């Protein structure tokens, strides 16, 4: 019985499910600041579900067979090409950023739907609230146009307010000279071309916009690297937060109900990212658009709705 | 809103027209008009933003003023005849004031300027309710007194509504306005034939309802308010283009679709009464509907407008809509002309 | 040649408040 | 491409009514049509006149 | 399995299938019985 | 003839006329104050029309 | 600029299949489509359709009417009657206005 | 007719249920076998028309048109097969469906026994045709051509619907036999003059009459090939078929009400023929050729004489096959150089000697070379128009001279002179393209040997 009004009226109510660790935690920070390790041990220690950072292929791996799709089906953007040529006139940069917001917006709905349906908490590396730091970095370095920034703020204005914010924000402060070194000892040839002036702009947006914006609704924890390098120290800091501010206080069964109808309906989640605003960066002509759409529908298990694909071994179709 | 509120509010919305439709007394007919006016208001303004509040306000002051005028007719008539129903002997001016007030409640032009705006400020499903279910109560009153209505007032209102609905809809890029002006034009057809054959007003209402319902359901599938929003349907729900196009041609009265039947039978019955001039202008301005319905068809099914990158995520996901009612109403609203003799009588 | 399909300029004429 | 486009898709946008165009179109449009109307109407009136007074020789004519 | 997220329509809703088929059989049997009861009533009322 | 005056007279003037009307009757200010003021004119015209038919 | 495919190029239909008939890109489907058109188009319709039309008899009474006109032109010439009367309907049956 | 209609309704399930590699073979095979069955209508051994039921019935006017429709469906499928090879499967089956739907309606349109049934079917053809021109047309102007085609028809067709309703509200029925055997002379009052125009303007627009013809050169110049084939061969003849059918109930007002339209046709045809001399687009040259031929058909129907009807029926069938053959030939070049300009490609006889023979034979049919049925029409229309008045020979003499010039100028320009040698993509003619021309030309030659089959009602 798909969740709906009749499911709620018969007993499926969120407020029963919640306990002290039914929280949304987002680990933030710069590039190579240890978010992967720290977010993975916060979740394991607290019994929370870990959501690895949403990337180009986030929605490929949550649908179908979970295998990455050819890059034309999955956003037609490249992180590697962003670092090799951040000002290419093929609109890669803002195409990458606009795609990354949408995938993060979807992961947030996936995370929230898990929280509200089971009571288990979630830990996310970055989210839709910190996503803008990367956009602001691009624009300061001239990697996108002012119109691209308007189109981002428009989509954000139409999607972010619909959702509850994180209970806790765990920023990890790493200075750029140390960050730039970590990227160099990481290995990826492309990621080593990042300018330090771009890294600094990611750090400025974080401290001048993200953290002051979130302290008004969330418990924010700022750890220098050495404080974060022992995750058990951070988790003991999380077990004792009080959570005495933000929208989560004013929530009841029927505010949650309508948020759960929003986040289980992924086309409703993504609806406003597709508004017909015609930036050349993200607009696609019908020829290319129709070629892609048709090729995608000939993929194994993508031709019909899940459960009606005889190719991938579905059964009882003539009765479903 | 919690389930108690929905049960109370949705029951009252349903209750109103049933009270107006089942009532012998005029004051109980008025009471049903009040139930509909009061209970729809919370539904319209549910999202609570600057636009739905203006929409729910413009609607209230329009429909309350029209209610008071209807009540004056019901009361001047009780003074004249000591009865709570309109008689053949009811004063002529009492009937005309009822007609103008009810047309103000239906949205018939020239009392129409409120309808396109109210439909614009409210969510799609409440536009469906407002443009469909909410029309039955005022119309059921009118069909009960069709021997009495002055045809000159009725035909001037119908001619006006067909013209204004055509001209208004020709300039609109917002789908919700295109649906309101669509409504205004069709009410012109229902009203034009009212004093002659009220059965054809019910046929034109029913065919309009089963065409307007799936059309809203089609826009509610992707929440598409503009012509550019609906142009992305080829890359979102391409399976929908076959039936959106027919329904739009069907709403346009084009043969051999069910929507030709209402216009064709109304014209036929109007000329049984020698209503040649009015009938000719009505059919000649219904052509303008087909033009801006055709323009919509051009933008959606007969061409492919540019699409955006983020729509690729939309395709990876799975939709649970539309329901079994959309398909049933789509087929019946387009492929039922060969059953015409079973619909008129 | 190839079938003409609407471009950005064509679609921007339905983008206003009125037609 | 420019030549064929200049001679079809580009004529009307670059047409402005003037006294010389309007007279030319009026004469070109209805000039010949009025001329022929009187040739045929005059001829067939002389033909209908001569059949009422029997002054025609439709001697072997049996197909029309 | 193939899908990471198990489909809602993973297997038939046997309740709906039997109910869906049940109504159809009932309506044909009721329809056909009604028709015969009308042809008999029609004939009987009219002397045939 | 064909490319110019036959366009101008029939299809072009018909589209010009109806575009002209849809422009006059659709540019409303959205003010309930003005709408009711027109609803007031409508009511008086019906009163006047019925008056001269008594 | 916007994302858009480049225009597909000018292919030679005979490059890969020198016996291309014009119907299909697949040779086997292609020949059987040519064969069907020639058989149903020329061997069946044009041949039999032409034959069936040549042996429709007495088409629109073009033949009966001649056979009957000869019968009447004989009968009337021997019996001294006019070959064809001026009036069609007998003047007896026509009551004129007075 | 239900044995011509029901099997045709089955080409729609057969289109969708066939394999991807069998759709084009299967449907085009059964379309031929359907046009064979329609020959049964020709079994007319008597002077009584075939009445099959209360709905359908075939006459000597509706039988040639019915057969021409059924034979044209397989032709259009083969015409549409090479420019749709790049579309996915559902688009091809959706194109085949729109062409079949146009054949089913057209057959019902000519076999209908009642005017209201004719009107609805006569309006339903806009849907598949609007979809074809707009969805599958090539240039940006296809959108403006769909509007011009849709609303010229609809504006004319609303008054016809009014007039048809008035006829039934007065006579009680719209059956064509009853209206024939109970027709009463109309008074010459100013109301019946308008009833006449109401009943006629719908069909005079579809011909099209001169003046209100700008929809046709727009529609043709942008429709896909099968859009032009059906338009030039059948849809224009809906106008002619309607006027013949409904003009029985309009007497005697046709003796004077027709003057404005005899004059627009006789003068209009000279204006359109002379346009073809200076028309820079090949597909446009043919479309104006159609307008100038239908002018004679309009003029001959307006005078209602046994010869004039006989000439118009022959010219309707002759023009149906000839204009379609021309559009297919112009398409054959267009599917190689993707340009409609007539002067761009020249000297094509050097590399397409056989296709240059079909050009010559189509061109000779267009300029009405004896004994082709194209001349029989032109000749019997002239004979009747001469008896109507003797000075019409002046205008028909001119139009015959101009018709020779633009027919040969069409052949001399594209097939002769030096080859435009830069056109290295001039592939050899397909077997499919040549069969398409043989299928147009062979019937045209066969009908010349047996003209009796297309004399119409009067003869
Ligand atoms: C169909 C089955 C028959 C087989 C056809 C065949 O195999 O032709 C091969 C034959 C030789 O093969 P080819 O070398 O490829 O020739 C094509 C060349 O490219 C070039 O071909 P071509 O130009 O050498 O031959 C085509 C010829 C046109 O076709 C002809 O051969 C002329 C036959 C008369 C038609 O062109 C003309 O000369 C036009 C003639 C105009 C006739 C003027 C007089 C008309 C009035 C008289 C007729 C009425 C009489 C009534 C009595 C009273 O070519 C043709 O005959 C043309 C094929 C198309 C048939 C044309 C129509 C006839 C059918
Ligand atoms: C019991 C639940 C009410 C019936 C219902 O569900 O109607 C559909 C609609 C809610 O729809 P939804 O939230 O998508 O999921 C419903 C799952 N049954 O439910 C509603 O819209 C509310 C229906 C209220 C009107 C019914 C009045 C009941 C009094 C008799
Ligand atoms: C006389 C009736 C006139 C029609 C009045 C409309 C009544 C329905 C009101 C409404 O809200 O329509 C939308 C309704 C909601 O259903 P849905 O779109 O599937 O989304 C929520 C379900 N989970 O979706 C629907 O189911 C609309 C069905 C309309 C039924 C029309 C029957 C005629
Ligand atoms: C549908 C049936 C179609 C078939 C009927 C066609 C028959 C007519 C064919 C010949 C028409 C000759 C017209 C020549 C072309 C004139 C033209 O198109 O110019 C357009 C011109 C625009 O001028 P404008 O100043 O903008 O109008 C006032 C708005 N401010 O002018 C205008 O558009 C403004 C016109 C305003 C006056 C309109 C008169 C209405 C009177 C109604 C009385 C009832
Ligand atoms: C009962 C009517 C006749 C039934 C038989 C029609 C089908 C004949 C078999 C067939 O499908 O033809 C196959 C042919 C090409 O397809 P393929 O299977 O690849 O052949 C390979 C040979 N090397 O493709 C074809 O030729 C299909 C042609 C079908 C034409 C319809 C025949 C209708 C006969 C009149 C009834
Ligand atoms: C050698 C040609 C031949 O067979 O000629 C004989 C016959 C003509 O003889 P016939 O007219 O009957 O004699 C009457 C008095 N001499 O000629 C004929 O009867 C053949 C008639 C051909 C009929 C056409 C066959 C169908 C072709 C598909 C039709 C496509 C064209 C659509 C127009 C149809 C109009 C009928
Ligand atoms: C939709 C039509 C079908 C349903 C028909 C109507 C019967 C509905 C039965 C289910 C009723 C559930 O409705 C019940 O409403 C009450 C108020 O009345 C809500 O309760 C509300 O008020 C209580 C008061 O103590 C507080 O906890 C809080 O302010 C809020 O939760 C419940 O959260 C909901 O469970
Ligand atoms: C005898 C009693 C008769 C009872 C009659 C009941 C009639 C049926 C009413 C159906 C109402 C449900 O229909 C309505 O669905 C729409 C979606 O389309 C939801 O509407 C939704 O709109 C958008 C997106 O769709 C969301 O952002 C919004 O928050 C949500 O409200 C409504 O929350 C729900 O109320
Ligand atoms: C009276 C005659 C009957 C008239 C019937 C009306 C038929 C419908 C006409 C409107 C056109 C339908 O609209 C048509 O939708 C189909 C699929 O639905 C689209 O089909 C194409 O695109 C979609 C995705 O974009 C793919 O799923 C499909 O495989 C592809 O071929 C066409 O691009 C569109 O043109
Ligand atoms: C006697 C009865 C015959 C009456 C026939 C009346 C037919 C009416 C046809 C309606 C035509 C509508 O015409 C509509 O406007 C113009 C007409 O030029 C076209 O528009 C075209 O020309 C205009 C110039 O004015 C440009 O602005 C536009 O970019 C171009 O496409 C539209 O694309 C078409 O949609
Ligand atoms: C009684 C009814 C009989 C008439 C039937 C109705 C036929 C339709 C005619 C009215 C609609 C045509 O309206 C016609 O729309 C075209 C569309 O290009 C407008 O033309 C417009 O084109 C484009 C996009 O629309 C704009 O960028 C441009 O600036 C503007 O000129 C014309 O200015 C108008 O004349
Ligand atoms: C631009 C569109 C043009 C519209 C064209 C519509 C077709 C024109 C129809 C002819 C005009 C109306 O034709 C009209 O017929 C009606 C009855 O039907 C008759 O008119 C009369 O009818 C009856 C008597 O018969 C009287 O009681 C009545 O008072 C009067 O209307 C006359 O015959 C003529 O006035
Ligand atoms: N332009 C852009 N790049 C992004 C965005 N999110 C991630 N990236 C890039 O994708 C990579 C993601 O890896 P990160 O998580 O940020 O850094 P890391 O190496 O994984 O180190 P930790 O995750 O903290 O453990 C980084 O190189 C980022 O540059 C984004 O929203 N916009
Ligand atoms: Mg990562």
């Amino acid at each position: 019985l798909r969740y709906g009004l009749l499911a709620a009226i018969l007993g499926d109510k969120t407020t029963k499910k919640l306990h002290e660790y039914s929280r949304v935690i987002t680990v933030d920070g710069n590039i190579c600041s240890g978010k992967n390790k720290l977010a993975k041990e916060i979740a394991q220690q607290l019994g929370m579900k870990h959501y690895p950072e949403a990337g180009i292929q986030y929605s490929s791996t949550t649908t179908g067979d979970g295998r990455p799709l050819d890059i034309e089906f999955s956003g037609s953007c490249s992180l590697e090409k962003f670092y090799d040529d951040p000002k290419s006139n093929d609109g890669n940069s803002y195409r990458l950023q606009s795609w990354l917001y949408a995938s993060r917006l979807l992961q947030y709905a996936d995370a929230l739907e898990h929280l509200l349906s089971t009571g288990q908490g979630v830990v996310l590396e970055r989210s839709i609230y910190s996503d803008f730091v990367f956009l602001e970095a691009m624009y300061n370095q001239g990697y996108i146009r002012k119109q691209c920034v308007d189109h981002y703020n428009e989509i954000k204005r139409l999607t972010l307010p619909e959702y509850l914010p994180p209970h806790a924000v765990i920023y990890i402060d790493v200075p750029v000279p140390e960050v730039q070194s970590r990227i160099q000892k990481k290995g990826d040839p492309h990621e080593m071309k990042v300018t330090s002036a771009y890294l600094q702009d990611i750090e400025n947006a974080y401290k001048k916009t993200f953290l002051p914006k979130m302290s008004e609704m969330c418990e924010v924890l700022v750890y220098d690297s050495w404080e974060a390098e022992d995750p058990t120290k951070v988790v003991e800091d999380i077990e004792y937060l009080k959570y005495n501010k933000g929208p989560w206080l004013k929530q009841d069964d029927w505010t949650f109900h309508y948020l759960r109808m929003l986040v289980q309906d992924k086309t409703e989640v993504l609806n406003y990212t597709t508004i017909p605003v015609y930036l050349p960066e993200i607009t696609i002509g019908a020829h290319q658009g129709s070629r892609i759409y048709n090729s995608f529908r000939e993929l194994p298990g993508r031709k019909y709705a899940p459960g009606y694909n005889a190719e991938v071994g579905d059964k009882w179709i003539w009765l479903k | 809103m919690n389930p108690i509120t929905l049960a109370i509010i949705y029951f009252t919305i349903f209750l109103g027209p049933v009270i107006t439709m089942s009532s012998t007394n005029l004051m109980l007919m008025w009471v049903g008009l009040e139930f509909s006016l009061l209970a729809i208001i919370p539904m319209l303004i549910n999202k609570k933003n600057p636009r739905s509040t203006e929409a729910a306000t413009k609607y209230f002051v329009t429909q309350a003023t029209a209610s008071m005028i209807i009540l004056l007719a019901i009361v001047l008539n009780y003074k004249q005849l000591g009865t709570w129903m309109f008689q053949q002997q009811t004063n002529g001016l009492i009937l005309n004031m009822t007609l103008m007030a009810l047309s103000m409640k239906l949205g018939l032009a020239p009392f129409h300027f409120w309808l396109p705006e109210v439909t614009q400020g409210i969510p799609l499903h409440m536009g469906l309710i407002l443009l469909t279910w909410q029309k039955i109560a005022p119309l059921s009153i009118l069909i009960q007194i069709y021997p009495l209505l002055n045809s000159t007032i009725i035909l001037m209102l119908a001619i006006t509504s067909i013209f204004m609905g055509a001209w208004g809809g020709l300039n609109q890029t917002q789908m919700r306005k295109i649906m309101a002006y669509s409504s205004i034009a069709h009410m012109g057809w229902m009203l034009a034939i009212l004093p002659y054959n009220p059965s054809l007003t019910l046929l034109n209402l029913m065919i309009y309802i089963i065409l307007t319902a799936p059309m809203f359901m089609a826009l509610m599938l992707n929440n598409s308010m503009t012509i550019n929003s609906i142009s992305l349907l080829w890359n979102k729900t391409p399976a929908m283009l076959t039936m959106i196009s027919l329904m739009l041609l069907s709403l346009g009265g084009l043969p051999p679709l069910t929507g030709f039947l209402p216009k064709w039978i109304i014209i036929t019955e109007l000329m049984k009464n020698n209503c040649l001039i009015m009938a000719t202008l009505m059919a000649m301005m219904a052509l303008l509907n087909l033009f801006f319905y055709t323009r919509l068809i051009y933008s959606t099914s007969l061409t492919m407008f540019p699409t955006n990158n983020n729509s690729k995520m939309m395709t990876h996901q799975t939709k649970t809509k539309p329901n079994l009612m959309f398909s049933t109403l789509a087929i019946m609203s387009t492929m039922t002309l060969p059953l015409a003799p079973q619909l008129i009588t | 040649a190839r079938q003409w399909q609407p471009d950005i300029e064509w679609a921007e004429q339905f983008s206003g408040a009125v037609m | 491409i420019r030549w064929t486009y200049a001679r079809s898709a580009n004529i009307y946008p670059n047409f402005r009514p003037t006294p010389k165009n309007s007279l030319l179109g009026a004469v070109a449009g209805f000039g010949p049509l009025i001329f022929w109307y009187y040739v045929f109407k005059t001829d067939r009136d002389r033909k209908e006149r001569l059949i009422q007074e029997g002054k025609l020789d439709r001697k072997f004519n049996i197909s029309y | 399995k193939f899908y990471v997220r198990e489909p809602v329509n993973a297997k038939p809703n046997w309740l709906a299938v039997g109910l869906s088929v049940g109504a159809s059989v009932f309506m044909w049997i009721y329809l056909i019985q009604t028709h015969n009861e009308d042809v008999l009533e029609y004939k009987r009322r009219n002397g045939l | 003839l064909d490319l110019i005056w036959l366009e101008k007279t029939i299809p072009k003037s018909t589209s010009t006329l109806h575009t002209n009307m849809t422009t006059l009757t659709t540019n409303q200010k959205g003010l309930i104050k003005l709408y009711f003021m027109s609803f007031l004119i409508n009511i008086i015209l019906i009163i006047i029309l019925y008056s001269i038919n008594l | 600029q916007w994302q858009e495919d480049p225009e597909p190029e000018d292919e030679n239909v005979y490059a890969k299949n020198p016996d291309f008939h014009g119907y299909d890109s697949d040779p086997v489907v292609d020949v059987w489509n040519m064969r069907a058109v020639f058989f149903f188009g020329f061997s069946i319709v044009l041949v039999f359709g032409t034959t069936f039309v040549a042996y429709v008899p007495d088409y629109r009474m073009q033949e009966w009417a001649r056979r009957e006109a000869e019968r009447l032109v004989k009968y009337r010439e021997v019996n001294g009657l006019p070959i064809m009367e001026s009036n069609y309907f007998d003047p007896s049956k026509i009551q004129l206005p007075e | 007719m239900l044995k011509i209609i029901l099997p045709s309704l089955m080409l729609l399930p057969l289109t969708w249920l066939s394999s991807p590699k069998k759709t084009w073979t299967n449907v085009t095979s059964y379309s031929f076998l359907i046009s064979l069955t329609s020959l049964t209508l020709l079994w007319q051994t008597d002077e009584n028309y075939k009445n099959f039921s209360n709905m359908f019935s075939s006459d000597p006017l509706s039988t040639p048109l019915i057969i021409l429709t059924a034979w044209l469906l397989p032709l259009m499928l083969m015409a549409s097969q090479n420019h749709l090879k790049k579309d996915n499967n559902v688009l091809q089956k959706l194109y085949i469906s729109m062409l079949i739907s146009l054949q089913i309606l057209l057959i019902m349109t000519f076999s209908a026994t009642e005017l209201i049934m004719f009107y609805i079917l006569f309006e339903a053809t806009l849907i598949p045709t609007l979809i074809i021109i707009t969805r599958w047309g090539n240039q940006t102007e296809r959108l403006n051509a769909g509007i011009y085609f849709l609303f010229y028809t609809l504006i004319g067709s609303i008054p016809l619907l009014i007039a048809l309703i008035l006829i039934q509200n007065h006579v009680g029925t719209l059956n064509l036999m009853i209206l024939s055997f109970t027709t009463h002379t109309l008074d010459a009052s100013w109301s019946n003059n308008l009833l006449w125009l109401a009943c006629m303007m719908a069909f005079l627009i579809k011909m099209p009459l001169y003046g209100v013809h700008l929809w046709l050169p727009k529609a043709h110049v942008e429709a896909p090939i099968a859009g032009s084939m059906i338009l030039a061969a059948i849809l224009l003849k809906l106008g002619s078929y309607g006027m013949i059918r409904i003009s029985i109930i309009l007497d005697p007002l046709t003796k004077y009400m027709a003057y404005p339209f005899i004059l627009l046709s006789l003068w209009g045809m000279i204006m359109t023929s002379s346009i073809c001399l200076r028309q820079t687009d090949l597909k446009s040259l043919i479309a104006y050729s159609s307008v100038s031929h239908m002018a004679l058909v309009i003029a001959s129907i307006m005078i209602q004489t046994p010869w004039s009807f006989m000439g118009a029926t022959m010219l309707m069938i002759a023009h149906g096959l000839t204009s379609s053959l021309l559009f297919c030939l112009a398409n054959s070049n267009y599917e190689r150089i993707h340009s409609r300009t007539m002067i761009m490609a020249r000297g094509l006889q050097m590399v397409f000697p056989l296709m240059a023979t079909w050009w010559l034979m189509a061109s000779l049919a267009n300029l009405a070379l004896p004994p082709s049925i194209n001349l029989m029409g032109e000749l019997f229309i002239t004979m009747s128009l001469f008896s109507w008045s003797n000075f019409t020979i002046i205008l028909m003499g001119i139009n015959i001279i101009i018709t020779g010039m633009y027919s040969m100028y069409m052949i001399i320009t594209t097939q002769r002179g030096k080859l435009t040698n830069h056109m290295i993509n001039l592939q050899p003619s397909h077997t499919r393209e040549l069969t398409l021309m043989a299928l147009h030309m062979i019937p045209l030659i066969l009908l010349t040997t047996s003209p009796k089959l297309i004399t119409g009602l009067t003869m």
